[PDB]
């Protein structure tokens, strides 16, 4: 194969608009590394090299033959090493590595980039070995001020590929200083923005490989000193890149930080702070962000390593005087576009000021206050809606006596705010008081405060949507935080907000989410209604259902993708409300489950039922345990999804669908004979799945337990099939070795008994029918008597000794009186009887075990 | 046939639900099945704008390291890109800031969307409050669910903005 034609291969695996054509050329440049790799390494190089070749096939030879050099799996990673080393000749390597250091220094930068990822990999694999030595000195060369400037650009961005790359270091060598080639492309005396762009990436790139360096103080002042010089560079690009450095340098060799924070650092970051440029600014108040987390991080080491050597300089804590007027200053930097969702310097800035308030609690009370009361009441919005941020800012990280109080004095202005002619102010207030309700709830006073706050919710929920979503969220905090007091002061105002929520959740559009929200806000309200606000329950269900039946009878056939997609969000925001209701609420939907189960039916039967299938389901299989036999018309045309959900058996679906089958037995009791036969036969072709997934093989065995209980003498021609599946059962041992595979064979053993104390409960009265299998059930009883994983739970003790006496009582005629003379029998009683290890339930139900095991050897 | 058109490479790990995304934009089908993709699938997605039709040639790529077929060869002249995350899975969420690297390794500059998907689900463990990846220029965040297509249009609207430099641009009932 030639240069052209492999060329060729490359370009038509990503170029050709027949994907078939993609796939075919994908595909043969596959086999063809591994057929014959030499040759593939070889032709890589060649059309990497190649004047001929388009751009896109150039760049695709130098990833391609990099990705068969290194690989996020380090099995593969050994692999390709040992090919590479192995199968490719000295030559060939030589020629390679020769065209890949010519690509590097293309007059195309997308060339040499490429060529400096293909360089990387090839290092990766060569320099722990000592191959390539010559490679150090070529990348130190190229740095060299005098050298040109793609030169100088592609080098410094190879040896940060190569550096970030290199094994958690151990390779590190004196000639070539790698961290003076880098930290002088970055020097002010360097021309072009482009090499010194590239210097200080890969001196970010670098920083974990040049520990040693960074660990002898000239070679770290020194550093430091270009780094910090690059921040006060002309260029934008170049001045981010340097507070890029600064950060991470910050991050990993904080505990040499000390010395330049004090120096020059500390002074240059505070006046960076209030650059009236955003973007600098930004990048300022980001490595403030970083020393705030470590700070936070370092604390945590520290409390839970008390006599660590490491020390915090605590620099966040010392700067409030300066970092924090600057960051609330920050705020007023809003974006005027109430459509723009961008991050931008005055969220940097909250975003920060927050994690302040963490970090130093308290100390962050006083600048943030004044500036509060100094702001809350200025003519100028970004002033008032800078305020409310602040204040919500510092509702966590203060003790909550300070938090209380302040919200005591904050809380009628801010409340007030929610008639502001701002958009944007309202819709920060709405936040704040979000943050209130989350962090301090106790803070609002039932009498004094919260008709208040839910009034400005209410306002909230008819102002512009940004707003609404804010209050929805902001309720939701209020009832989850106050539903649990015990005086509860909230249902007081359950009435109203449901109100002002149905009304939020009746807009015609989802504009900002502000629909989405008030489903969800609706959600809380069904979930933490009490029986005192059943009425308002009822008016959200009865709400949702026609909501549910309007977009059922909306003209298909006209629906746009764009249309239909909006619909389907809004009949997910619907399900999760009524499936609340009916968790919560079962009794405020069965006067109508006649058409909600209408509306449940025709969501199944559309095709792109697919989305909601299993909500529906949920909610179907909730109400049926409400209904108990009142769910029985419903049945027949339910089943082919119950049977269709009971084959699913690697979805969830499935465990919930043997629970539907578990509870429709218990509440048809004797009438669920009408389905047994069914019901059986389905379930014993699941337990015989090999693809069943693992917890429905002992979600089977109990369910038979209730069918059998609920069922009587009509499960008695099961008997003999049920009984041979918890023999089978009962035998198996645990897969392998480990906890896992151990606590799964006990699942298994735990269902058995299930099985067998409903079967026994189901045949009390035909004991002739139970008495073939009484050895069975004894055998089962003996490995729970010798396995104390299973006897030490007081739960299946008891059980099993209930098995005990409960089968003795059913035979006084002394047929089965020989299995309670054994010893292991009676010392089962005896250790059930005696510790503090059982309960009194438990030993009581071993006395009675105790009376009858007595009464059978009399017999 | 000339149109206003862009490549959209879509990265992430396996299972983190970027088919799925996909499969619905594109037919309005939730698919409910893992099937992996074997190396990447392409698929137009058209919007229309106030400008007229967008066209985001969706290169779907394999999450899974096994089939990754091209890896970043695939990224080769991408203009935006999407990367997604589980907000169910931890470990999907560490492995952003590689398929990030790997992004801008291959496409210096280029819009990129950060999604974090499955928010249907209960209880996730990537809370949206602790993503950072948007505080620059050219990046973006959304809290996303395939599934119940909260947040369906936001990662397009905002990639499309970006691309033809207007802010106030706006999918349009066609
Ligand atoms: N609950 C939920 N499941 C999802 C969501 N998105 C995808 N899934 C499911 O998660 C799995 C993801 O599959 P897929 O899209 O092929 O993952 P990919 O490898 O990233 O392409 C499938 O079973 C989907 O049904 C979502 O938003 N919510
Ligand atoms: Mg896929």
């Amino acid at each position: 194969m030639s240069t052209a034609e492999f060329a060729q291969l490359l370009e038509n695996s990503i170029l050709s608009p027949d994907q078939n054509i993609r796939l075919t050329s994908e595909t043969q440049l596959k086999k063809l590394s591994n057929d014959n790799f030499l040759q593939f390494a070889g032709l890589s190089s060649q059309v990497l090299i190649d004047e001929n070749t388009k751009l896109e096939g150039r760049i695709l030879a130098a990833l391609t033959l990099k990705n068969e050099l290194v690989s996020k799996d380090s099995v593969k990673t050994q692999q390709f090493a040992q090919r590479w080393i192995t199968q490719v000749s000295p030559e060939a390597k030589n020629q390679i590595k020769t065209n890949a250091l010519t690509a590097l220094v293309s007059i195309e930068p997308r060339i040499a980039n490429a060529a400096a990822q293909l360089i990387a990999a090839i290092a990766d694999i060569e320099l722990p070995h000592g191959a390539w030595p010559e490679l150090m000195k070529i990348m130190v060369d190229n740095t060299g001020a005098e050298q040109p400037e793609n030169v100088k650009r592609a080098s410094l961005l190879a040896l940060g590929y190569m550096c970030e790359s290199a094994d958690p270091q151990s390779q590190v060598s004196s000639s070539n200083n790698i961290l003076i080639a880098i930290v002088q492309g970055a020097q002010s005396t360097e021309t072009s923005k482009a090499v010194r762009l590239a210097a200080l990436n890969a001196l970010a790139d670098s920083l974990i490989f040049i520990k040693n360096n960074m660990e002898r103080e000239g070679e770290r002042n020194y550093l430091m000193q270009v780094v910090c010089e690059a921040t006060q560079a002309e260029d934008i690009e170049v001045q981010a890149a340097a507070f890029g450095c600064l950060c991470k340098i910050m991050s990993k060799y904080y505990t040499f930080m000390k010395p330049y924070m004090e120096q020059a650092l500390y002074a240059l970051t505070i006046a960076t702070m209030k650059s009236p440029n955003d973007k600098v600014a930004s990048m300022t108040v980001e490595f403030w962000s970083t020393i705030c987390e470590e700070e936070i991080d370092i604390a945590y080491e520290l409390a839970q390593f008390p006599q660590s050597p490491l020390q915090s300089y605590n620099f966040a804590l010392s700067s409030i005087k300066d970092v924090v007027p600057n960051l609330l200053n920050l705020l007023t930097r809003q974006n005027e576009d109430p459509e723009d969702d961008d991050w931008n310097v005055s969220m940097s800035a909250g975003a920060c000021l927050q994690l302040f308030a963490q970090n130093c609690g308290n100390h962050i009370l006083e600048p943030v206050l004044e500036f509060v009361e100094q702001n809350i009441t200025a003519d100028n919005w970004r002033n008032r809606e800078a305020a409310v941020m602040a204040f919500g800012s510092i509702m966590d990280g203060p003790d909550k006596v300070q938090r209380t109080y302040y919200v005591h004095q904050a809380l009628p202005s801010i409340l007030n705010l929610m008639n502001d002619q701002s958009l944007q102010v309202k819709e920060t207030t709405a936040w704040c008081i979000g943050r209130i309700a989350d962090s301090v709830a106790e803070s609002i006073d039932p009498q004094q405060h919260l008709p208040g706050v839910v009034q400005a919710c209410l306002i909230g929920l008819q102002d512009h949507p940004k707003v609404a979503t804010n209050c929805s969220w902001t309720i939701i905090n209020l009832v989850e935080q106050l539903a649990e007091a015990t005086p509860s002061p909230i249902y007081n105002f359950y009435p109203a907000l449901v109100d002002g929520l149905i009304g939020a959740a009746n807009r015609i559009d989802n504009e900002f989410n502000a629909r989405a929200s008030a489903f969800s806000a609706l959600t809380t309200m069904v979930e933490y209604a009490t029986d005192t606000v059943a009425e308002t329950s009822a008016s959200i269900s009865t709400f949702v259902m026609d909501k549910l039946g309007q977009t059922m009878s909306v003209d298909e056939n006209q629906l746009t993708l764009e249309d239909a997609q909006s619909l389907q969000e809004l009949q997910s925001n619907i399900l999760t409300v009524l499936a609340a209701v009916i968790r919560k609420s079962p009794s405020s939907v069965e006067p109508v489950a006649d058409m909600l189960m209408g509306l449940f039916f025709r969501l199944l039967e559309k095709k792109d039922s697919a989305f909601i299938e299993d909500d529906v389901f949920y909610a179907i299989s909730a109400l049926a345990a409400s209904l108990g036999k009142g769910f029985e018309k419903y049945l027949e045309t339910f089943s082919p999804y119950l049977l269709k959900a009971l084959n699913q058996v690697d979805s969830p679906v499935s465990i919930t669908a043997v629970g539907f089958i578990a509870d429709i037995s218990n509440s048809l009791e004797e009438d669920f004979r009408r389905y047994s036969d069914a019901m059986m036969n389905v379930l014993a072709q699941m337990i015989s799945n090999p693809n069943a997934r693992r917890e429905l093989k002992p979600a089977v065995l109990s369910v038979f337990g209730d069918i059998a209980s609920n069922i009587g003498a009509d499960f008695i021609p099961y008997l003999n099939d049920i009984m041979a599946l918890c023999v089978a059962a009962q035998n198996t041992k645990p897969e392998n070795g480990t906890l896992e595979a151990l606590d799964y064979q006990i699942k298994v053993l735990e269902a058995v008994l299930d099985a067998y104390v409903g079967i026994v409960a189901g045949l009390h009265d035909k004991p002739e029918a139970l008495f073939p299998y009484v050895g069975t059930i004894f055998q089962f009883i003996a490995q729970v008597a010798e396995d104390p994983q299973l006897y030490s739970e007081d739960a299946t003790s008891r059980a099993a000794v209930g098995l005990i006496g409960d089968i003795a009582a059913m035979f006084p005629d002394g047929s089965i009186k020989q299995f309670y003379g054994q010893d292991w029998v009676i010392d089962y009683i005896k250790r059930t009887r005696s510790g503090q290890l059982f309960s009194q339930a438990t030993k009581d139900t071993a006395r009675w075990a105790r009376e009858q095991q007595k009464r059978q050897l009399s017999l | 046939e000339p149109q206003v058109q862009f490549k959209l490479v879509l990265v992430g790990d396996g299972g983190t639900g970027k088919t799925t995304f996909v499969k619905r934009h594109l037919t309005g089908e939730f698919e409910k099945k893992y099937v992996a993709t074997l190396g990447v699938e392409v698929h137009p997605l058209v919007f229309h704008t106030n400008r007229g039709p967008i066209k985001f040639n969706v290169w779907d790529t394999a999450g899974q390291e096994k089939f990754g077929g091209l890896r970043d060869g695939y990224y080769i002249q991408a203009q935006c890109a999407i990367i997604m995350f589980d907000v169910t899975s931890r470990v999907t969420y560490k492995n952003v800031p590689n398929w990030h690297r790997d992004l801008v390794r291959v496409c210096e500059n280029i819009p990129i969307v950060l999604c974090g998907n499955k928010v249907d689900i209960k209880d996730r463990k990537v809370k949206a409050k602790s993503i950072v990846f948007h505080r620059k220029k050219n990046l973006q965040y959304y809290d996303i669910s395939a599934k119940s297509n909260y947040n369906f249009e936001k990662p397009f609207l905002w990639l499309a903005r970006k691309l033809i430099g207007d802010p106030n641009l706006e999918f349009v009932a066609m």
